[PDB]
């Protein structure tokens, strides 16, 4: 790739680049902008970021990510015996209990920290873990309101479509039509504020003591981010501006990437094509997962 | 409320450093950003600079190794200057203030505004020439006349422009047709101003023009009569 | 630069179409400028227009991106013959330094006017300093385009004339000199001198004999 940046955060860059095309003796100059987080550069020449461990698979445009609700039943001659308990604690007897043939309807929404469209407490946010001794086993809070984050992709992005052989058309990022803005998320302080000292009193009644939120730890993207699909795009929301409290909105600086590896393969990665237009989504906060230290 | 009036020397020659003021009425200087700009015969206005209330500079692309936009918030005076001057460099220089405006189309916080200026009140304008020729005074020779009838003064050969004619030092004002000038071949220009006036008053009221050319300093005043 | 011609009837709508398009959220501004005098501000922000200006003069809003600026001078007049810039600035390009490409918009369908000619003969001063210059002045006429032709007596002469062109007035008129310029000899041995204008297809003089 030969790349330039962008206009007189979200770096943005502007690649040309031979190519392919539906005869094998010919090429094109063809030219696409990709996010600086799909792209490093090599010493101004960049490369895919991908091209070295792994080949990438870019989605069918016609498929969705929409997650919809699965009902995962049991064969004929099993059962599957559900807790009916409210302040069930996951682990240990349950004194409601009803058998039923499937589950409720369980939507797969891939997430990260926060848990996104689930299924909310009944009364008072439950926290569930194995060994709440033991740090390394991970804490999963369940919220009993859900407050609400309100995600979008404010840049009017259009689609621009290569085709790099016979029948194979990869579809590249074309112009930014109007503004160039920032993708972020709003979540409403005094509504995270006040279901933060709802998991702050739960909290101490398992640590007896002053009870402290901070940022992620460090390293991969996908580990130390919001990171969710929204429209067809895969965001990583920078959520340090919402643990942030030692016991009008909040917004989430959010970086797009097109390049992703979804379940930390060994090797296998998608290519989300951009979708055109303005993306906006908006979800419920259901949900936690924590990490003590000690 | 705020009025503003340009400086100039009316002419420079080639390869020197020119320099012009201005003048700021009812308001203060380093309270408002002030700008300069020329338009010459052929080309359209051109944004030569401006400077802030702050007093930081920041001159145009087309310029910025030449022009100095200094200020004096003793009274109420900007300053520019223009180093080694060419031919091209003669226009008519305006200082105007600049107000800044503040567009926002994003988030405030992630830095989604930009930064555009106007400058709504203007002065009147200074014209300077860029030539090596020498200055020269003019030669107002009178024009007697002859229901109405019409009288005046040929400001003959003179350099550089402009040129200012009055009637009565001020007092007659109706009538008065100051016509442009002419470039002749010997290289300075010559102007005519004339009057219309009752035929009733020639020989009473004395007619008297005022001419003034600055780039010389050679003021004159002459009488018109039958 | 170049200059985009525009012409509109007397009375109708102006609508000035702004140079370059904006790439994103815009903040234009318009200016009313004549040559050879101070250009005026006719709306600074995308429809704002500061005090004195006529509410004729509109701009477009940037509501949603997308609309163009322009320019609208409803019921155009004689005095909107002027040259207009559009200032373009928006949060794509980079510091909007020049004022853009002027439209020169020329109000058509205006009433015509005759010239007044004024032949002036030398003066007695400038005379005895042995140097004769007519000046034939022609004003309040419309179109600004004349055509002087000076005689002496019968035949003409061309050579020593220096004609002004045409420059508009206060009332919206033009007027031009017309000097010629000759040694005192020959103006005391010509019986009459003429000025010779011709506007539209009429023709009007007015002589001076030396006496
Ligand atoms: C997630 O969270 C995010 C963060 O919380 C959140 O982000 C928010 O996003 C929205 C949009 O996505 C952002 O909204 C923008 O806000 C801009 C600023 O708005 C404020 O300021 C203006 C102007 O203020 C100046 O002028 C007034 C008087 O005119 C003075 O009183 C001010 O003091 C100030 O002037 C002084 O200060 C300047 C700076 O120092 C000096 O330079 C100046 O000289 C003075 O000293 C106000 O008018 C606004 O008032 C409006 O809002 C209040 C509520 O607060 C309403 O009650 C009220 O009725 C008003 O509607 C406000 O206070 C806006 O400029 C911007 O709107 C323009 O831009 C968009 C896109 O560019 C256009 O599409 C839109 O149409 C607007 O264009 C109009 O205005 C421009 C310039 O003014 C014109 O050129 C243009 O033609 C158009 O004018 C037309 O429409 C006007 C009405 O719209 C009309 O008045 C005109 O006459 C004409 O017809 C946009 O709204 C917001 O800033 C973000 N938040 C933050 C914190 O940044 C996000 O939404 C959340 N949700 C998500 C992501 O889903
Ligand atoms: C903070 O983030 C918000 C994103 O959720 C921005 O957008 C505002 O959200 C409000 C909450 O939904 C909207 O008001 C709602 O309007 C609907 C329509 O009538 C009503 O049903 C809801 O009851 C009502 N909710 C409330 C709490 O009033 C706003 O309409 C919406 N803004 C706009 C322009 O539409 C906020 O703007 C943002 N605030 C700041 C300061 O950044
Ligand atoms: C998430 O945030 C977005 C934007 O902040 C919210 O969208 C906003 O929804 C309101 C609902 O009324 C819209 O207001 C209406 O807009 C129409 C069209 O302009 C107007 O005719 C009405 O009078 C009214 O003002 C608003 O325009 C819209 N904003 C945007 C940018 O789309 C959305 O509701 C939020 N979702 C939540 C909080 O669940
Ligand atoms: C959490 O749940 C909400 C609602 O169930 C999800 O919002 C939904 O988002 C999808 C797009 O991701 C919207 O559906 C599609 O929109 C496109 C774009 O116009 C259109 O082409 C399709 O036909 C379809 O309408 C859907 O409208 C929207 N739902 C609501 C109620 O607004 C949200 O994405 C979920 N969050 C996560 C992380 O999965
Ligand atoms: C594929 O490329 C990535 C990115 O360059 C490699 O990870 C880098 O490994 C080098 C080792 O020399 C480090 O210097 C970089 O800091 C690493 N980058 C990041 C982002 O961690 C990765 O090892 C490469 N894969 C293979 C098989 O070589
Ligand atoms: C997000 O949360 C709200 C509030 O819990 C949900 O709205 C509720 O939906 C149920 C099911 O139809 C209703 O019985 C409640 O009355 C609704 N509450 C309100 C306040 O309207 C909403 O369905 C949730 N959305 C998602 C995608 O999870
Ligand atoms: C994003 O930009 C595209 C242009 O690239 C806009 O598409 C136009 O939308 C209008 C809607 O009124 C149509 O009339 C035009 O025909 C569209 N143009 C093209 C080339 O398709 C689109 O509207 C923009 N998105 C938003 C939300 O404004
Ligand atoms: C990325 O850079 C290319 C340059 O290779 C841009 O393509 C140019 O676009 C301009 C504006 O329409 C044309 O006048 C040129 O002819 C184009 N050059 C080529 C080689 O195609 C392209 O517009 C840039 N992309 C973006 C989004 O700005
Ligand atoms: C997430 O956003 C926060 C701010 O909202 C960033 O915090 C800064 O981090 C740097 C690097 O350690 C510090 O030097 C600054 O002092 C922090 N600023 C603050 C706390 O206001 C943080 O870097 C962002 N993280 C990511 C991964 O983008
Ligand atoms: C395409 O390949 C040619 C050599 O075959 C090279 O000179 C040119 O720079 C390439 N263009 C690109 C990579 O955009
Ligand atoms: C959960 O609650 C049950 C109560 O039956 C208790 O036995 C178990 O130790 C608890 N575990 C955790 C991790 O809180
Ligand atoms: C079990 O749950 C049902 C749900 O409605 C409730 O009616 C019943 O009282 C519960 N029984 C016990 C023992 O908790
Ligand atoms: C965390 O909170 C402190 C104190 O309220 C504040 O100064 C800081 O900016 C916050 N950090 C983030 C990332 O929001």
């Amino acid at each position: 790739l030969h790349c330039t940046n962008f206009n007189p955060r979200e770096e943005i860059k502007n690649c040309s680049f031979n190519m392919t095309t539906e005869l094998r003796d010919k090429k094109q100059r063809v030219h696409s902008l990709f996010y600086k987080l799909d792209i490093v550069q090599i010493n101004s020449e960049y490369r895919l970021i991908n091209c070295n461990t792994s080949a990438c698979t870019q989605a069918c445009p016609k498929v969705s990510f929409e997650p919809i609700p699965i009902h995962y039943c049991a064969p004929a001659g099993f059962a599957i015996l559900k807790c009916k308990d409210e302040e069930f604690n996951g682990t240990g007897p349950c004194k409601n209990v009803s058998t039923v043939q499937c589950t409720h309807g369980i939507k797969p929404v891939v997430s990260t920290q926060l848990l996104l469209n689930g299924s909310l407490a009944k009364k008072e946010v439950k926290i569930r873990s194995e060994n709440i001794t033991n740090n390394v086993k991970t804490i999963i809070v369940q919220l009993v309101n859900p407050v609400i984050i309100n995600c979008t992709r404010p840049n009017n992005n259009t689609r621009k479509s290569i085709r790099i052989g016979p029948g194979q058309a990869f579809y590249a990022t074309g112009a930014i039509i109007g503004d160039i803005r920032q993708a972020h998320c709003n979540v409403s302080r005094s509504d995270w504020n006040k279901t933060l000292q709802q998991v702050a009193r739960q909290l101490r009644k398992h640590f007896v003591k002053t009870i402290i939120f901070t940022n992620s730890s460090g390293g991969d993207l996908e580990v130390t981010t919001h990171s969710f699909n929204c429209g067809g795009e895969f965001f990583y929301c920078n959520t340090s501006g919402l643990f942030n409290s030692t016991w009008e909105n909040i917004t989430l600086p959010c970086r797009i990437k097109q390049i992703i590896n979804m379940w930390q393969r060994t090797g296998q990665c998608m290519y989300a094509p951009p979708i055109p237009g303005v993306i906006s989504c908006v979800s419920n906060i259901t949900g936690l997962l924590l990490t003590r230290d000690g | 409320q705020v009025q503003l009036q340009e400086s100039g020397p009316g002419l420079v020659k080639p390869s020197e450093t020119l320099s012009l003021t201005c003048t700021v009425s009812g308001g203060s200087i380093s309270n408002y950003y002030w700008s300069w700009i020329r338009q010459s015969p052929g080309k359209g206005l051109e944004w030569i600079g401006y400077i802030s209330d702050s007093e930081s500079t920041n001159y145009n692309p087309s310029l910025k190794s030449r022009v100095i936009i200094s200020v004096d918030t003793s009274k109420n005076q900007l300053s520019l200057k223009l180093n080694s001057v060419t031919a091209a460099d003669s226009a008519i220089y305006y200082c105007a203030r600049a107000q800044q405006g503040k567009r926002i189309y994003g988030m405030v916080s992630f830095g989604e505004f930009f930064y555009y200026y106007y400058m709504d009140v203007w002065g009147k304008g200074t014209t300077v020439t860029v030539s090596s020729a020498s200055t020269k005074g003019p030669s107002v020779f009178p024009l007697a006349p002859s229901g109405t009838a019409a009288l005046g003064c040929l400001v003959k050969d003179y350099f550089p422009e402009p040129v200012t004619v009055s009637w009565n030092s001020g007092a007659l004002t109706s009538g008065v047709h100051t016509f442009p000038a002419v470039l002749q071949s010997s290289g300075l220009y010559s102007l005519s101003s004339v009057v219309t006036v009752p035929s009733s008053s020639l020989g009473t009221q004395t007619y008297i023009c005022n001419v003034n050319h600055k780039p010389s300093n050679t003021k004159v005043d002459k009488k018109v009569e039958p | 630069s170049y200059v985009r011609p525009l012409s509109v009837a007397l009375g109708e709508t102006a609508s000035i179409s702004c140079g370059r398009q904006a790439l994103g959220s815009r903040a234009v501004q318009w200016y009313q400028h004549r040559p050879g005098q101070a250009p005026i501000l006719l709306i600074y922000n995308n429809q704002d227009r500061p005090s004195g200006i006529p509410e004729r003069f509109s701009g477009t809003p940037d509501i949603n991106f997308g609309t163009r600026a322009t320019l609208t001078i409803s019921g155009v007049e004689a005095g909107d013959e002027a040259d207009y810039y559009c200032h373009m600035w928006d949060s794509r390009s980079g510091f909007s330094w020049s004022f853009g490409g002027a439209t020169r918009l020329t109000v058509l369908g205006q009433p015509k006017a005759a010239p007044s000619v004024t032949l002036f003969p030398p003066s007695s001063e400038e005379l005895q300093a042995n140097k004769a210059t007519l000046v034939c002045l022609i004003s309040d006429f419309y179109p600004g385009a004349v055509t002087v032709a000076w005689k002496a007596d019968s035949s003409p002469v061309k050579a020593g004339v220096e004609t002004t062109t045409p420059s508009k007035q206060s009332n919206n008129k033009y007027a031009a000199s017309s000097y010629l310029s000759l040694t005192p000899m020959q103006w005391k041995m010509h019986k009459s001198y003429s000025c010779q204008v011709t506007h539209e297809g009429s023709t009007v003089e007015k002589t001076v004999a030396p006496t």
